[PDB]
């Protein structure tokens, strides 16, 4: 019933503003207090700001204190974020929260809006297909999926038909991209036999780009 | 200690004779108390107190050593093993069984438990139709080709228990009083011990074990 | 204000009683919490106050201590509450979190489906060169994949990315990735992975030869 | 008594005897003195009841303090006619006593007759030490903690303070308002050469009944108080009360207020307050 969702998550260049929405569904809004907690991609926990149900009592955590600005309404039902003079460390998920008590826990979330930060430039993806140059029944393929940005490509094969023997890795940042793999295993009697094309999309770049799995010598 | 030879070890009384079957004493004896055992069933309180039958052929006598039991009129109802139980020195002891061929209150003890020679169990016996905690539980070894030994027994409220010092350590006699059920414990076992096991309570004023259980094997390989 | 969780990252069996302590520099007389993470996902909340369960949460759960060294406990684990766990203060501002217990299953041991792809005709061409290695469905987690090029070792410009726990079979999975250009990929010829697990003592080898 | 059966000593042979044999060949002058042994030696209460009439022959007004330490399985038997002319002044005997009183595993809830004779016991044990020592409470609250506050508001009052130690919360359960406002200021005058988080700790149980003026001083120590320990207040020390004292009590065990909102000593102190002065608590609070 008690939901919060954030908008307004983007990329923007290094030094650019922009700002967030949290509009809530389910409580007296006038009647409790909120913050604004971010994760740093993949590994950690971070808080952010708090106000207080006056919104004259304002706090904030020490690499933000200036940059990011706090904001709160009654009418419009709105939770505001303005995160000034950004840099990459800020690019992160952020999670608006409804604070349980006066100075209490976070009990309730938002299923969370990421911001990215970076002088990387809209590039589409370069999609290559990965073929072996192997007896004991079991072929392994895969699809590599080289210089994008921004996150994410949606990655499957064969239009979500083969989906057990599937092993997609997280993309991992170098040299201002993103650099994805796949592979997928499959009978040493099914293929080449039956046609295989892998299906990666980016919808940053408009791009739906379909790769079949050619097996040369 | 005391240790009574039966005779004779296998009787052959006709229906219609007067037989007299004699338990001679190594010492002294106060009081004695006669049974009888069906091959596979549990035993039965026959005589006691030396000529004080039990709740009509039969009958008991003897004075310091020599003491025998007579039947009047021998019948076809009357073959079984007869055993004589002393009540004198501790420990209890009974005799080797004779044997009668004609010329022609409920204990429930666990299942029968077979284990390995080096390793222990524990065995049970539940009671119900009286007040647990004034009466004892004793336990007694029917071997095969040899007779009945008293291991020990125990006075549940107390958790007083004595033993026949044969037994004092390979017998550990335990009780709970909430669901009136003992326990016996048998510690490392060996191709001896591969006997059958009787739970039986004592009577009024020590008047033998009128009551006796259904029968636990134990079997070791 | 310091804030450290222990461990790293906890393993244990379904129907085994879990232990996660979590420490503190300066008292925190009961100011204190216990949140679940799902992987990629909104963060649930558990304990909100030293042994006070939040509303809806099994009470399977056991939020226990007082003033800095506390715990946080799950008698008989169930399938639902494999997560990233996290303890947070807010005695004073600023808050803070712990490094999270990465709470995973126990299967027995396995090795991994070593495979290893040569740069495509389409990127040799365009002016790159990537030597793949697949190191699939595995356990644990821990590893040792090392490249060879003509026989000498290789350490320098080599991405790698592992999966998450499986919830089917249990594994974990492995991309290592040898990046060059068109040169290097031809001056030096043979090219391998000598993945190194708990397993075996001596390693799982893939090779191959650049123009054979 | 045969001859051979004269009781040379007591010993495990004693059990293959009967009723009569006992009469006739045990001595009185023995079995007062070895005593220790008869309670590991199983008799059968037939055997037990002819030792107990053996005894009644040497000592037949009372039992000396010799006596009552080895009596274990004979408490049972004794009635009140003759407990009441017995004397004591012995920790040690105590314990036997009511170890073998704790041999009733037929009703573990009160059975409708909860204590007997040993209700006479303890009575006559209070008068012989005079008061109700430290060490005394310490051995009771181990086989009736409950027993506590289950005494009349007279015998209450005539408790001195260093016996007060020797309680736990968990004796203070089914106690109502009168019976706390007399163990209160007996506890607050036992633990006053002290001070801190040491000073709690052990106050906790009684906070019940307890004055407002003493809410006030409890907040200047940063104290932390839990949910629990709220519902215990009587309601007319918490209306004097403010926000930030409250605040200042329950603190970080404050959040989960919203559940408990329709109870003692909470409905009415919302509607006292003002509706704004709720709001800063902002866990959503009603009246004004």
């Amino acid at each position: 019933e008690v939901q919060l969702l954030e908008s307004g998550g983007g990329l923007v260049q290094p030094g650019g503003s922009l700002r967030l929405s949290c509009a809530a569904s389910g409580l007296t809004f006038r009647s409790y207090a909120m913050t604004w907690v971010r994760q740093a991609p993949g590994k950690g926990l971070e808080w952010v700001s708090g106000i207080s149900v006056s919104g004259g009592i304002t706090y904030y955590a020490d690499s933000v204190k200036g940059r990011f600005t706090i904001s709160r309404d009654n009418s419009k039902n709105t939770l505001y974020l303005q995160m000034n003079s950004l840099r990459a460390e800020d690019t992160a998920v952020y999670y608006c929260a409804k604070r349980g008590a006066a100075v209490g826990s976070f009990d309730y979330w938002g299923q969370g809006t990421l911001v990215t930060v970076s002088s990387a430039k809209t590039t589409a993806p370069s999609v290559y297909p990965l073929a072996p140059v192997t007896t004991g029944s079991s072929v392994t393929l895969g699809c590599l999926v080289k210089g994008y940005f921004p996150e994410p490509v949606t990655l499957t094969w064969n239009s979500g038909s083969l989906s057990s023997g599937v092993h997609t890795f997280p993309a991992v940042l170098q040299s201002d991209l993103y650099t994805l793999s796949s592979s997928v295993t499959v009978t040493s009697s099914t293929w080449p036999s039956q046609s295989i094309t892998c299906n990666v999309a980016h919808p940053a770049s408009s791009t739906k780009v379909d790769k079949k799995i050619e097996p040369r010598g | 200690d005391i240790e009574l030879t039966q005779s004779p070890a296998i009787m052959s009384a006709s229906p219609g004779e007067k037989v007299t079957m004699t338990c001679s004493a190594s010492s002294s004896v106060s009081y004695m108390h006669w049974y009888q055992q069906k091959s596979g069933t549990s035993p039965k309180r026959w005589i006691y107190d030396t000529s004080k039958l039990a709740s009509g052929r039969f009958s008991g006598s003897g004075s310091g050593n020599s003491y025998s039991l007579t039947i009047s009129s021998v019948e076809a109802e009357d073959d079984a093993t007869y055993y004589c139980q002393q009540w004198s020195k501790h420990p209890l002891t009974f005799g080797s069984g004779t044997k009668v061929e004609i010329k022609g209150v409920q204990l429930q003890q666990s299942g029968p438990e077979l284990e390995k020679p080096g390793a222990s169990v524990k065995i049970s016996c539940k009671a119900s139709g009286y007040s647990f905690t004034g009466y004892t539980m004793n336990w007694v070894k029917q071997s095969h080709g040899k007779s009945l030994e008293w291991i020990g027994l125990i006075t549940p409220y107390n958790g007083a228990s004595s033993y026949n010092q044969k037994f004092r350590g390979k017998a550990t006699l335990t009780v709970d009083k909430s669901s009136s059920t003992a326990y016996m414990d048998l510690l490392s076992l060996t191709s001896e011990d591969s006997a059958v096991y009787f739970c039986a309570r004592g009577g009024y004023d020590g008047r033998g074990f009128d009551y006796w259980g259904s029968g636990t094997p134990v079997t070791v390989s | 204000i310091q804030m450290t969780q222990s461990p790293s990252s906890l393993s244990a069996s379904v129907g085994d009683r879990v232990t996660i302590t979590c420490r503190s520099s300066q008292g925190i007389g009961s100011w204190l919490a216990w949140y679940q993470q799902k992987p990629e996902k909104a963060p649930q909340s558990l304990i909100y106050a030293a042994s006070s369960l939040q509303s809806g949460v099994p009470s399977r759960f056991s939020g226990s201590g007082s003033g800095t060294d506390f715990t946080l406990t799950i008698s008989n684990l169930q399938p639902e509450d494999f997560a990233t766990y996290y303890c947070q203060q807010y005695n004073s501002y600023p808050l803070t979190f712990g490094g999270g217990t990465k709470v995973e299953i126990k299967r027995a041991d396995a090795a991994p489906t070593v495979s290893i792809f040569p740069p495509s005709s389409e990127q040799l061409t365009s002016g790159g060169a990537s030597v793949v290695c697949f190191l699939n469905n595995f356990y644990p987690k821990d590893i040792n994949v090392k490249w060879k090029i003509d026989g000498s070792e290789r350490q320098n410009g080599v991405l790698n990315s592992w999966t998450d726990q499986d919830s089917k079979d249990s594994t974990y999975s492995m991309s290592s990735t040898l990046t060059l250009t068109k040169d290097e990929y031809e001056r030096h010829n043979s090219y391998t992975c000598e993945a190194t697990h708990k397993t075996s003592t001596s390693p799982i080898v893939k090779s191959f030869n650049r123009n054979e | 008594c045969p001859s051979g059966k004269k009781a040379r000593e007591i010993d495990e042979s004693l059990i293959f005897y009967k009723k009569w044999e006992l009469e006739a060949c045990v001595d009185a002058a023995l079995l007062a003195t070895q005593m220790d042994r008869v309670n590991a030696i199983p008799f059968t209460y037939e055997q037990l009841d002819v030792l107990k009439h053996k005894l009644d022959e040497l000592y037949p007004q009372g039992y000396p303090e010799s006596v009552i330490q080895h009596l274990g399985y004979l408490f049972l038997k004794m009635s009140p006619e003759d407990i009441r002319k017995w004397n004591v002044t012995s920790l040690e005997t105590l314990k036997a006593l009511l170890e073998v009183n704790k041999g009733h595993e037929m009703s573990p809830q009160a059975p409708r007759r909860p204590l007997p004779q040993v209700a006479t016991l303890i009575d006559r044990f209070v008068k012989g030490r005079g008061q109700l020592d430290k060490d005394t409470l310490d051995t009771l609250t181990a086989f009736y903690p409950g027993y506590l506050c289950s005494l009349s508001p007279e015998e209450l009052s005539s408790v001195p303070p260093s016996s007060i130690w020797a309680v736990r919360p968990q004796d203070l359960d089914t106690c109502d308002p009168r019976q706390l406002d007399v163990l209160y200021p007996k506890a607050r005058l036992a633990f006053q050469n002290m001070n801190g988080s040491e000073y709690f700790v052990k106050i906790q149980s009684f906070l019940g009944g307890a004055p407002t003026e003493d809410l006030k001083a409890l907040s200047q120590q940063n104290v932390s108080m839990d949910l629990a320990t709220f519902m215990k207040l009587r309601t007319d020390a918490v209306l004097p009360l403010t926000v930030a004292e409250v605040q200042k009590l329950l603190g970080p065990h404050v959040e989960g207020l919203k559940a408990e909102e329709r109870h003692r000593p909470v409905r009415d102190w919302i509607l006292r307050q003002r509706q704004d002065d709720l709001d800063t608590l902002g866990l959503g609070l009603q009246g004004g």
